[PDB]
């Protein structure tokens, strides 16, 4: 009761700190104004060309812009899950005591880690018409996800619904905050050497979890363990994910993570 | 999951910066 109260805190920056977009700058985005030049709607095949093809910058003189589209979608979002990928690193070693863990270690805890993470804040951007894409800059519309040929159409829909009812319980980033450091932090992940300091530190952030939900949403007092119960809606959804997403390495094919995710890859970071 | 640990080692080192 010292160093475990400036514990929450200190979290707090480090997500203050390592997320480009958190849900207030998202919230106005969105339900907001004061900016007439709000984000690009994507709401269909069209539009979703225009962005994706300025979006890889090497695609108005190439070719890349008409290929099936359902696939050219799969794209962008890794020209978007590197930055994601690295915010959670950063911020994760932002975490008191995290840096400490053996490196090798510390690559476990962010490699089952990391899907959980990106998804429970996914739900900062999103609303039930539509998320937002390059850092508030577009909007695509969720009728134009829910359209595209299967297995496509199903991708996007679970998760827009778990966020519809996780944005319910009405959190702000000094909740997800540390929701999202107790999902890295959790000592269940396959392989841990030290399979006990993930715990140990695991307990200050839940209990840092508990008194800061306590005294944030006095009169949900039940969701705390609303919250333990979504930290597990959640490995299950990527669990989910990582399925539907395998109907894609077999059949398509086209675009998978060929040695090609390095031309911008190493010399970088 | 899977494994992309690859991308996430190389965050891990290669920066510099903290309060
Ligand atoms: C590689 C292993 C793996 O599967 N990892 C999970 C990795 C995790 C992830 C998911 C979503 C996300 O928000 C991305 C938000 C976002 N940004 C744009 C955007 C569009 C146009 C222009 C600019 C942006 O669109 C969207 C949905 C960021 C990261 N998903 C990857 C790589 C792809 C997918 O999950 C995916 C999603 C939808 C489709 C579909 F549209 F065809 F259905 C396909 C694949």
């Amino acid at each position: 009761t010292a160093d475990l109260k400036s514990l929450a805190k200190r979290i707090y920056e480090a997500y203050l700190k390592n997320f480009n977009m958190n849900k207030v700058k998202a919230r106005v985005i969105l339900s907001g104004k004061a900016s007439n030049n709000p984000p690009f709607v994507i709401h269909d095949m069209e539009t979703l060309c225009m962005a994706e093809k300025t979006l890889v910058a090497k695609l108005v003189a190439n070719g890349i812009q008409n290929k099936e589209a359902e696939v050219r979608i799969f794209h962008c979002c890794q020209c978007t899950s590197v930055e994601t990928v690295t915010e959670l690193t950063e911020f994760a070693k932002a975490i008191p005591g995290f840096a400490n863990l053996d490196l090798n270690d510390q690559v476990t805890l962010l490699k089952y880690g990391v899907y959980e993470a990106i998804f429970a804040m996914l739900s900062s951007v999103m609303n039930k018409d539509g998320m937002l894409v390059a850092y508030g800059n577009g909007f695509i519309t969720r009728e134009f996800l829910k359209s595209l040929r299967k297995p496509f159409c199903d991708i996007m829909e679970p998760k827009f619904d778990f966020a519809m009812k996780f944005n319910a319980l009405e959190l702000d980033d000094s909740d997800i905050s540390l929701f999202v450091a107790a999902i890295i932090c959790c000592g269940d992940r396959p392989g841990l050497l030290n399979v006990g300091h993930i715990e140990k530190m695991q307990e200050g952030i839940v209990h840092v979890l508990r008194l800061h939900l306590q005294s944030n949403h006095p009169d949900d007092i039940f969701l705390f363990p609303k919250l333990l119960q979504k930290m597990a809606d959640l490995r299950q959804l990527v669990t989910e994910h990582a399925q539907l997403v395998q109907i894609i390495k077999k059949t398509e094919s086209d675009a998978a993570l060929h040695p090609l995710l390095q031309e911008i890859y190493r010399d970088m970071y | 999951n899977m494994g992309l640990e690859a991308i996430i080692r190389k965050a891990l080192m290669g920066k510099y910066d903290q309060w």
